[PDB]
C-alpha cells in the first residue's frame, strides 16, 4: 500500500497474506458486527 | 530536491572523505522520509577558473570601473 504525492506513488508497507479457507465465516462475523453498529446509532438518533 | 532547496537557497549533514566532500540530506517526502547523499569531488581548476576566479577578477575590475 502506498502514498501518492508529487504525481508519483510512494509505498508505505507491504504484507504477506494468505487466503482464508472459510471466507463466509469471517464475512458473517464482520457483518453481524456492522449490523449491531448501525442499529446503535439508530437508537441514539431516536432519543436525541 | 528542487522544492526543498530553492527555499533554503529537513536537515543536512556534510563530511569530507580524503578529497571528496559528501553531503547528506535528512528530509521527508509524501509524509515518508527521503534520504539522499551528495558526492562532490574537489572541483576542477578550469571549473575553479570559470566559476570563481575569472568571474571574481571580473567582479573586482568591474567594481573598480564603478568606483
Amino acid at each position: 500500500f502506498e502514498k501518492n504525492l508529487k504525481d508519483v506513488s510512494f509505498r508505505l508497507g507491504s504484507f504477506n497474506l494468505e487466503k482464508v479457507e472459510n471466507p463466509a465465516e469471517v464475512i458473517r462475523e464482520l457483518i453481524c458486527y456492522c449490523l449491531d453498529t448501525i442499529a446503535e446509532n439508530q437508537a441514539k438518533n431516536e432519543h436525541l | 530536491l528542487d522544492n526543498l532547496l530553492r527555499p533554503l537557497l529537513a536537515t543536512f549533514s556534510c563530511d569530507c572523505v580524503a578529497d571528496a566532500l559528501i553531503l547528506r540530506v535528512r528530509s521527508e517526502l509524501s509524509g515518508l522520509p527521503f534520504y539522499w547523499n551528495f558526492h562532490c569531488m574537489l572541483a576542477s581548476p578550469s571549473l575553479v577558473s570559470q566559476h570563481l576566479i575569472r568571474p571574481l577578477m571580473g567582479m573586482s575590475l568591474a567594481l573598480q570601473c564603478q568606483v
